DNA sequence: CTAGATCACATTTTAGGAAAAAAG
DNA sequence: CTTTTTTCCTAAAATGTGAT
DNA sequence: CTAGATCACATTTTAGGAAAAAAG
DNA sequence: CTTTTTTCCTAAAATGTGAT
């Protein structure tokens, strides 16, 4: 498993724009996020190139990325 | 944080290359070494008739024009063209050699990348000698899903590339790459609509 | 006299390889670097069916098995087989790295050779993508007249090689190499009798 | 031109075996030698692999080789 | 069908999509499923992303576009 | 022809070649040019290098092997 | 024997930038 | 207000076609 | 359209080492 | 005398063949 994947998405300190999209897509934990795919996220309303890029960049600075493949979830 | 690369860059001239511009012309004199700070380029070679063939894509982090640095008066061995827009660190061979004699680590990092390219290019040779076009294309779709700019996608990795280009990678006609992309779709191996291709089963 | 190479060799284990023996098996772990003191080897790769393809000949002076030296836990990327009988200097990667930190010149010499191989191999790619079999063979006869063991001959350079082998170099069947060697003879470009071939107009 | 190519073949200090073959093939000057081709020399009587090799090796230690292509000769 | 008579709002669309339908006179989900894809794209302020959101919210609820209905209203 | 009547010695061969001819009863150059290549190779102590020396010393003098002569001797 | 290349042009698909709509 | 998303547009590039 | 691959086997050609002949 | 060249030998490897 991993310890960071269970913290809320807020521990990433995103912008208001990004934060509001995740919370309206039911993404509460960082573990839910890393499982979501890039193409999948772009379809979510109010999330465009700059927000998508901010997310891939805040995850990268913390070892993680998108489209990660997890087991035993939740 | 990376001490060596930071030090290296601080001795370079940084220069922006617009998308689709040529950084290196095959045949020209080789006296400068490049390092891709941001962007991506395509390393290509040509036959007499002018037909193109994509040797390799290089990305952020990769050195370019390193091959002329070991023997005097060598000529650029291939065209290098900016795929996207690039920001490139530049340093003269002469002055780069001086860095090496201050800290050989930078030379290690350069040689690491050379070794890799030799392994990758050698494989390309095997692919051309051993695989039919379907095999080389299938292989190339897998290698393109490895690149940085490839997007993660539920069914597998999603990529943006033209049929014409794939043709220049695996060395065949664009008409043929089209036919085969259509077959690999019946065989439910990929999803192709436009420049957008989802390579099933990566990730 | 050559100070650096002499120093390098004095830290190596020298080992004799009989003709036709394998120095390196593709897939094996890479932990040792080789240097050809005497002899010549063939660097080759294989497809699943077992078909062979000669990536390159290396001769006295050339390093072998250098590609595993930059990343940890890499695997030999190709078979290396003694063409003639070879005497080979050997040194563990671990201990070679220690030499580098004493005198980076040796690393320069290794990287020089890598750069060359990349240029040569890249060209092989172009040859496969651009030339028909006659073109690749003609090209290969010219490149074989460049080798050390090629004998000077009045009409042009004389070489010893089999049709089967040429086939494994340019990537085609041996029957075909035979037909073409017979055509290049009507066109008075070469003289072929046995393994002995005179490549007209070199030298 | 070159200065060494006009000295007699003797300045190479060959073996008796090699020396006797050249002098019966009319090769007096080092300039005549470097012009001769390897395949051509091997046919000359009493000259085999070891002598041919000694010659290619004594020339190599002195910059030269066989099958060299010269102008203005003599 | 029961769902085809509920207002379009029961789909919970974005403000952008909601405003386009209400200016095109599409009040009931039944009116929507009858509209064709090519037809919708012409409607002002509705582009690839909104059109895609609509086809995706209908798909998650069994329905789709260009459906062929009888007895309407 | 005038040259075909001179002894084989006028060719200045090697000791090895000279000794093979004289033990095969080839005294005159005319006897030689009549002999065939395959035939000569069978003669003891005569191998590729000697056979080649002979074909090369005859060629430099217009002649060759397997020549077909009349009125001999 | 078969895999691929080949031909020109009507049609499809893309790049990317101004401008409008919506969110912050 | 400002910034980001999303629409909406066309020259130009990319594409399929299928018998030999 | 064409360049090449393909098939098995009778025939050709080679490697290389003992031994003989000749030169040193 | 010794050393180098040259002969001379056969298992095994290399080769051509040519219509589809
Ligand atoms: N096979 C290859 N793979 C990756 N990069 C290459 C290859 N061949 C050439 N290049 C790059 O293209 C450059 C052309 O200029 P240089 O010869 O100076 O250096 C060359 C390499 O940096
Ligand atoms: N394209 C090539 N040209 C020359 N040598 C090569 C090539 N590819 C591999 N090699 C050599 O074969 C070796 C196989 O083992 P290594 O990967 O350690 O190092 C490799 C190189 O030394
Ligand atoms: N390339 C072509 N040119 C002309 N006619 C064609 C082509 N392809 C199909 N047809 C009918
Ligand atoms: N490879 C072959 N097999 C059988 N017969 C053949 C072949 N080549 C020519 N003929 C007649």
């Amino acid at each position: 498993f991993d310890p960071i994947l269970l913290r809320p998405v807020d521990d990433l300190e995103l912008t208001v724009r990004s934060a509001n999209c995740l919370k309206a897509e039911a993404i509460h934990y960082i573990g839910d996020l890393v499982q979501r795919t890039e193409v999948e996220l772009l379809k979510t309303p109010n999330l465009g190139k700059k927000s998508l890029t901010e997310i891939k960049d805040v995850l990268a600075s913390r070892g993680l990325s998108l489209g990660m493949r997890l087991e035993n979830w939740p | 944080t990376d001490p060596t690369l930071e030090w290296f860059l601080s001795h370079c001239h940084i220069h922006k290359y617009p998308s689709k511009s040529t950084l290196i012309h095959q045949g020209e004199k080789a006296e400068t070494l490049y390092y891709i700070v941001k962007g991506s380029v395509a390393v290509l070679i040509k036959d007499e008739e002018g037909k193109e063939m994509i040797l390799s894509y290089l990305n952020q982090g990769d050195f370019i024009g390193e091959l002329g640095l070991f023997e005097e008066g060598q000529e650029r061995s291939a065209w290098v063209r900016a795929k996207t827009a690039c920001e490139v660190a530049e340093i003269s061979y002469k002055k780069f050699r001086q860095l090496i004699q201050v800290n050989p680590d930078i030379l290690m990092r350069l040689s690491a990348q050379m070794a890799r390219r030799l392994q990758v290019t050698s494989e390309k040779v095997g692919n051309l000698a051993f695989l039919d076009v379907t095999g080389r294309i299938a292989q190339t779709l897998l290698n393109l899903a490895k690149q940085p700019d490839a997007m993660t996608h539920p069914d597998g990795m999603q990529i943006k590339i033209t049929r014409q280009e794939i043709g220049q990678i695996v060395g065949c006609s664009r008409e043929t790459v089209g036919r085969i992309l259509k077959m690999l779709e019946d065989q439910n191996l990929i999803s192709a609509h436009g420049k957008t291709i989802v390579v099933y089963g990566t990730r």
